[PDB]
């Protein structure tokens, strides 16, 4: 999961 | 937004730019949705850092005077109490910002319409993400606001093994996953606008993408599901  | 097009100036008047102070300047970090004249809805992870933040409404091009911008400081930050920075996949990626002044509404500055509580969109529902995030994985922010058409991917499909598996929760909305179009860093906190009964409403708050890249097939962009938080939102605004 990548916070964007 | 990867694989977006430039939005018209007055298409998405609830979109805001959340910026932090950096030296003698301000840097865009996230989007948000204006939901009251003095409240903005954004992602909790956008406000994890101990920074000075400001909101810009009526923004179109981050690098040029548009003649429509209003700039306002953030007076109070209320993150969802269950948010945990170490676990974006648990959800609760939502926060409300109380603005230091109420902004003035016009064709460039309007409140975002929120769905009624509990609303779930059918699979493949028409939505647009908007924002100034990177235009490529590991790229650079857009100058002008971008939009991309990202139909939803329902919970069953999105949480299936090929997609996000158990990383996605029913408190989230997935949209896109086509490998061409997607949110990307800098779009976080902004809206997913979905057309329902003839009117666009803000169904999502952009939360995350794959660590592998922004536009990855079967890794749709993931958003906090706004309609899961209506009571929470109303509660905060009423007590603040
Ligand atoms: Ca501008």
């Amino acid at each position: 999961v990548e916070p964007i | 937004v990867v694989g977006g097009t430039e939005a018209q100036r007055n298409s998405w008047p609830s979109q805001i730019s959340l910026q932090y102070r950096s030296g003698s300047s301000w840097a865009h970090t996230c989007g948000g949705t204006l939901i009251r004249q003095n409240w903005v809805m954004t992602a909790a992870h956008c406000v994890d850092r101990e920074l000075t933040f400001r909101v810009v409404v009526g923004e179109h091009n981050l690098n040029q005077n548009n003649g429509t911008e209003q700039y306002v400081g953030v007076q109070k930050i209320v993150v969802h109490p269950y948010w945990n920075t170490d676990d974006v996949a648990a959800g609760y990626d939502i926060a409300l910002l109380r603005l230091a002044q109420s902004v003035t509404l016009n064709s460039y500055v309007q409140l975002g319409v929120l769905p009624r509580a509990g609303t779930i969109l059918a699979n493949n529902s028409p939505c647009y993400i908007t924002g100034w995030g990177l235009t490529r994985t590991n790229g650079q922010l857009a100058q002008t606001l971008q939009q991309a058409y990202l139909p939803t991917v329902d919970y069953a499909i999105c949480s299936s093994s090929s997609y996000w598996g158990s990383t996605v929760k029913n408190s989230m909305v997935c949209a896109g996953g086509d490998g061409v179009r997607s949110g990307c860093q800098g779009d976080s906190g902004g809206p997913l606008h979905c057309l329902v009964n003839g009117q666009y409403a803000v169904h999502g708050v952009t939360s995350f993408v794959s660590r592998l890249g922004c536009n990855v097939t079967r890794k749709p962009t993931v958003f906090t599901r706004v309609s899961a938080y209506i009571s929470w939102i109303n509660n905060v605004i009423a007590s603040n």
